RNA sequence: GAUUACCCCUUCUACCUUUUGCAUAAUGGUUUAACCAGAAAAAAUCUAACAAAGAGAACUUUAGCUAGAUACCCCGAAACCAGACGAGCUACCCAUGAGCAGUUUAAAAGAACCAACUCAUCUAUGUGGCAAAAUAGUGAGAAGACUUGUAGGUAGAGGUGAAAAGCCUAACGAGCCUGGUGAUAGCUGGUUGUCCGAGAAAGAAUUUUAGUUCAACCUUAAAAAUACCCCAAAAAUUCCAAUGUAUUUUUAAGAGAUAGUCUAAAAAGGUACAGCUUUUUAGAAACGGAUACAACCUUGACUAGAGAGUAAAUCUUAAUACACAUAAUCCCAAAAAA
RNA sequence: UUUACCAAAAACAUCACCUCUAGCAUUACUAGUAUUAGAGGCAAUGCCUGCCCAGUGACACCAGUUUAACGGCCGCGGUAUUCUGACCGUGCAAAGGUAGCAUAAUCACUUGUUCUCCAAAUAAGGACUUGUAUGAAUGGCCACACGAGGGUUUUACUGUCUCUUACUUCCAAUCAGUGAAAUUAACCUUCCCGUGAAGAGGCGGGAAUAAAAAAAUAAGACGAGAAGACCCUAUGGAGCUUUAAUUA
RNA sequence: UCGGAGUACAAAAAACCCUCCGAGUGAUUUUAAUCUAGACAAACCAGUCAAAAUAACCCAUCACUUAUUGAUCCAAAAUUUUGAUCAACGGAACAAGUUACCCUAGGGAUAACAGCGCAAUCCUGUUCUAGAGUUCCUAUCGACAAUAGGGUUUACGACCUCGAUGUUGGAUCAGGACACCCAAAUGGUGCAGCCGCUAUUAAAGGUUCGUUUGUUCAACGAUUAAAGUCCUACGUGAUCUGAGUUCAGACCGGAGCAAUCCAGGUCGGUUUCUAUCUAUUAUAAAUUUCUCCCAGUACGAAAGGACAAGAGAAAUGGGACCAACCU
């Protein structure tokens, strides 16, 4: 009866994991997302899925920027 | 009057055209008479058109033009085949139907100010509509605009 | 409960099973007696023996080892297979016997009608019967492919069958008996003394949807932590002070649950239908109130007590132009406009 | 002759017709021999049984033959008042329904149209043919006689009916003797309007009512009686059939 | 099975036989060598990011950005990898139908019949007054819309019932509703009169007998004051009927290689029950019609042509009776 046909796809749980204020640690994954919601910033990694990371030990950091960018930092 | 390309899917129905109080059209602007809508609801093609040949028939000889606020229906309504079950894919359209909210200006009428003409043609309007329609001016709207902003500040 | 050494009045919708929900016009039961359905220790918790060793010549072992004590019930098929019993019923056939008035008639065991005998057309009666195939009236064959006695033959991975999926010992899509066998049943119908504490309605998969396997929960017994309600620094929430709180796990064993609904709000489908279906959020299930009635309203649940104070609720509010089908009123009667 | 025990019928059998396989021996056939035996279809008799062998089957061997073997037997366009199309053209196929029959045991539209029958005829009989979806041995068309088969029309006669009435006998009823059965949770067992899993004698509110039988009526107690024979579910069973797959 | 964009408004996730598009890959150049932290997601199993160390140099673009695949055991080019459209895509190495001859375990957790809920559909009363009716909106109609009632049609939902509520029609026996067919009381009429049309009030009574076919119908015949409609489990099978239909046979036609079917048409096909409880085993006063008389007057060119009052006959039906006739 239904001539259109779809299916479902399962979440990968886009979004970001941590939050400014916390501490977290190297290696910890901070935000997953899809393109650029968000830039890196210092001492912090990009990936090929467009997820940043912590490089070091430290403390995240949100901080906004218009020169229109928005730049997460990791202080030690 | 038809949409030129119905190729784009039916539209699910909102109700929230029929629950907000949209002030956006209710602008007098040149008319000096106007209809205003009293409740929500979806204004049929043929209601609209009727009332094209009922403000036509009905049009003075001397002075008047006629002014549609409301636009072409975007929106369809969809019926299944009578005997039918539920389900089984959506039905087909019947026809289009044009989302009304509470205070929007359906026709106004430029011309001669005559109260006799106007106050009669537009209840004959109300009587066609349904939801009930109020002939409005400025100065009657006005009045029971700020008539009802002080009975709520009583 | 009162009340008289008895009764009327007042206060209350059987039990059980199955279910989202049963006094239910869903299920089971005549009553009584009796019979009748949780018997398995690996790892674990616990009580003791000894301890780098335990244990009756066998195994384990960076506190183990040995022993004892703790948790997993019954009934039921339709059928399959094996070995045999069955043609004194019935189907066909073999052997050997017997039977089938009378009338019209040209030679005619020749034609037609009609008793016996062999069948069961129609109607009625009978319907725990006269009888688990009947009786009464009526009807067919009635020298033929006829009827019948006795002695025999053919059986189920078949026989027979003027062939209907019929018959083969009163039910044959494949007999019956015994054995395999306590076959298999994710189903349905069932599972018995007291008291106390805590206390479940949906995450993904499955030759899967009436069943399972670990999460979402829960329970027992111990330890180490801390956790939540969470404002401005920041991105309805996601995070975090403080507050007043208690808990949140970690580990060791062990469960059950996965065919649910309605209201309120936001949606989708449907017709701005449904006690409608498909999702999200919240609430939900004394015996108070709503006439009665699953969620609506009030309240969170000790026993005892001829005490008290309250919550919701109960009887009424709104009007004018010089149409369904048994007996009424939307719970009695009336009333009025703290 | 056939479903013993819901079907007795158009079904099966039957004489007859045809096709096709068997030249052979001593517990079938058969102590038989092509005029015999087995197999298949049809079914007295009467008149007939036309075309197609590309596929399957069968026989001679790769090619062909074979329809009383399994089966198959067309469409469109054009042509004389109207209409119709003897005729012609064309596509396709192995070959495109010949005789006869036909709203039929076949016809959907349908109660086809016309005629007969009747005061009225969806039935029946007789014709017409655009035969949805007849057809020549699963035979075609008729046919005397025959039929507890399936239908239609006049006459005759009737309690069938208008329209029922009376009588007789066996039961029912009474008494006495002997003394069941299924069913049954317990029953103090009313009705109406509403509600309750939506059809209440047990709930609510009104109405009605001292307590118990017998002879009768069958509305209710979703009465009694069969763990629905329809529907669906179960990785149930069994029978039957094949180019399902797998092979003693 | 998988991916993306909405449903699924400012971190996740979230369904429907909701709604748009995409894949089992396609191509161009450089080439992804060894392993140490630490995280995301996650029931199991599969998926992402990656500082840093060492050896040797000094992955990337398009198909919008991402998709574009496959867990075990078993085979092979050879000693390291290549093969299943296992697509029913968490995957039984290997397999299609029929049963109306059926049987068993089950379920109203799930269909058909009826009830119930709903009222799209169905029927009907109304609102507005454009436009017809010579003239004139509303005697009689109501373009297009609007507000409702009803629970007889067709459906939706699957709420009681599958340890059974027996599903059409007819016969029998009724009761009730009013949206009144007739009889009664009226209004308007394009109502002269007689008859009609339309609307209001009213359910007490009545609402026929036949032919064809199973009708629910429909056509036709003869009357009648009329030959109303609906509900009551589309009333009524513990009252009957089996004509229809619900299952064992015999043909035609269609479908299928076949086992066999078809919501198609012709024939045949046993219908079980003794009443336990509740309920029930009548007082009455009527109802309908035709004919005659005034009359063939008023009125009208003609055609035509009563209200009232009076009289005589029946009919249905209530309650009866046997003197005659009749059995």
């Amino acid at each position: 009866s239904s001539k259109n046909l779809g299916g479902k796809s399962p979440g990968k749980r886009f979004g970001i994991k941590k939050m400014e204020g916390h501490y977290v640690h190297a290696g910890n994954i901070l935000a997953t997302q899809r393109h650029f919601r968000w830039h890196p910033g210092a001492h912090v990694g990009l990936g090929k899925n467009k997820c940043l990371y912590a490089l070091e030990e430290g403390v995240v950091r949100y901080t906004k920027e218009v020169y229109y960018k928005t730049f997460v930092h990791v202080v030690p | 009057r038809v949409p030129l390309v119905p190729k784009v899917r039916r539209e699910r129905k909102n109700l929230s055209d029929i629950r907000g109080p949209s002030t956006e059209a209710t602008e007098f602007t040149e008319g000096r008479f106007a209809i205003l809508a009293l409740g929500g609801g979806y204004l049929h093609w043929g209601h609209f058109e009727m009332m094209r040949l009922t403000i036509n028939r009905s049009m003075d000889p001397k002075n008047m033009f006629a002014l549609w606020r409301v636009p072409a229906p975007f929106k369809p309504i969809t019926r299944k085949g009578m005997g039918q079950r539920m389900g089984g894919g959506k039905g087909a359209i019947d026809h289009y139907v044009t989302p009304v909210k509470a205070g929007r200006l359906i026709v106004e009428m430029g011309g001669r100010c005559e109260f006799k003409e106007v106050q009669g043609f537009l209840d004959l309007v109300a009587h066609k509509l349904p939801f009930p329609a109020k002939a409005v001016s400025x100065x009657x709207x006005x009045x029971x605009x700020x008539x009802x902003x002080x009975x709520x500040x009583x």
